[PDB]
């Protein structure tokens, strides 16, 4: 892969690829996505467990690695571009969020006592959002704490609460949870803005500092 | 709070 | 706006290959600027020059690790002495050091290459010298540069890193590093 990167921000560290993947690519992830999707959970933040949350209303479900052609693919591109082994790597969530679906802001970076264990393959450290449509209106990826906030036209007041990215098809927001030296990174607070016109299909890379297993 | 693991 | 070629070298040790990351004339360009000073190898601060701050700017935005973090640029003008770019035995300034970049200022006919001993996989065949063919290797060439990563992911030391350069068979080896660290230099 190569493309177009647009440089968002430094604290937090953001980063967006342009056309990271294909139209075809998008397309065939969520028509394989839409049978199996389920509502989408959170972690307790003292427990660990999974639990549901009106915090986060949308659907998803998980591809396994190395499952699919097409996903394997996509899997090494973003090892690739990360620069981080895909054994590091969480399997492929596929998300879809409408009518009012939303992910309030929150951190990838784990609390719990359990969920960045060594078995786990440590802390997360970086994410990679890659958007399957293009949102009509909201849906917007919103960093809150960033350096930056967005103004103007063609984004929701959801979205002006922070530096936010519009979802569009093919293009992928990279980002880090964790500052280089492994300390969290409070700047990488991030959400959903609710999707109000539009089905806003997104897939994501839950990437670790070390192998899963 | 953080998105469930894989 | 540096869109390139990345080729991807090595897993253990991360290592990768930038494709004409610098122009023939940034190339020319510091080791004209380098050459009144060197005593060789020297170094040029952040923020210096406007060439090379573009250039420091590339490198932030490639490695994704901000500026702060970096080390200035050492110009160094080419004893086989792998080593390691981390601290290490048997508390310093940005902590360790996680990335070097080692940027080509000029194409090395024989010889010369950047040696990786203790890589996964070491080169094989002609175009190869012997010294070179101890680990993986990369050619100098004029406007690449070589990104490795001195730890892994986690922060741990990753000796998988050792490095080295080979002696110049033909040619004359110039190279611009630098090295960035997990927090600010400050
Ligand atoms: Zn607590
Ligand atoms: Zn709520
Ligand atoms: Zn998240
Ligand atoms: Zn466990
Ligand atoms: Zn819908
Ligand atoms: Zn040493
Ligand atoms: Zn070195
Ligand atoms: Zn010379």
């Amino acid at each position: 892969w190569r493309g177009e990167v647009v440089h968002l921000s430094w604290s937090p560290r953001a980063f967006l690829l342009k056309n990271f993947l294909s139209d075809e690519e998008c397309d065939y992830i969520v028509e394989k996505a839409r049978p199996k999707m389920v509502k989408s959970s959170v972690v307790d933040n003292e427990s660990g467990k999974s639990v549901d949350s009106e915090i986060r209303t949308s659907t998803g479900t998980w591809f396994a690695k190395g499952e699919d052609s097409v996903i394997s693919k996509i899997e090494k591109r973003v090892a690739q571009v990360t620069m981080i082994p895909l054994e590091n790597h969480e399997g492929l969530q596929v998300l879809h969020y409408h009518d009012g679906q939303k992910y309030e802001p929150h951190y990838d970076y784990f609390h719990d006592p359990v969920n960045a264990g060594p078995e786990h393959g440590g802390q997360r450290v970086v994410t990679m959002l890659m958007y399957l449509t293009t949102v009509e209106e909201g849906g917007e990826t919103v960093l809150p704490n960033a350096e930056q906030k967005v103004t103007g036209d063609g984004w929701s007041e959801c979205a002006k609460r922070g530096l936010a990215v519009k979802p569009i098809k093919g293009d992928a927001l990279m980002f880090y949870s964790l500052k280089p030296d492994g300390s969290n990174d409070p700047a990488s607070l991030h959400g959903s803005c609710p999707t109000l016109k539009g089905d806003k299909w997104s897939a994501t890379k839950w990437i670790h500092v070390a192998p899963i297993g | 709070p953080s998105p469930s693991p894989s």
